[PDB]
């Protein structure tokens, strides 16, 4: 904290929230894309669900 | 193999007509790189 934290917030830090499955033991995912969470595909930079 | 790249490989004369020959011979290790990465598919390079 005493090198990390930033009184607005250090959001140069990130994590993934989403995703289809589980990764791989030292899988590691480099992907930016969209999740699609509904039954409804999703296309181009945002939708609903 | 999960996080690991190897290769193996063996040299030897033969001469058959035009086929893979009716013998037996085995591959050392030759070397190995922490790569790393999904691997799917190759492609063989040769000269002119
Ligand atoms: C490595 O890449 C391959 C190909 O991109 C991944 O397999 C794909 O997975 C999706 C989701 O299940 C399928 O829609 C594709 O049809 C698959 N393609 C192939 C060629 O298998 C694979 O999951 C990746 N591996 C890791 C560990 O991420």
């Amino acid at each position: 904290n005493n090198l990390d934290s930033k009184v607005g917030g250090n959001y140069n830090y990130r994590y993934r929230l989403f995703r289809k499955s589980n990764l791989k033991p030292f899988e590691r995912d480099i992907s930016t894309e969209i999740y699609q969470a509904g039954s409804k595909p999703c296309n181009g930079v945002e939708g609903f669900n | 193999i999960d996080g690991y790249f190897k290769i193996y490989s063996k040299h030897t004369p033969i001469n058959l007509v035009r086929d893979l020959p009716q013998g037996f011979s085995a591959l050392e290790p030759l070397v190995d790189l922490p790569i790393g990465i999904n691997i799917t598919r190759f492609q063989t390079l040769l000269a002119l």
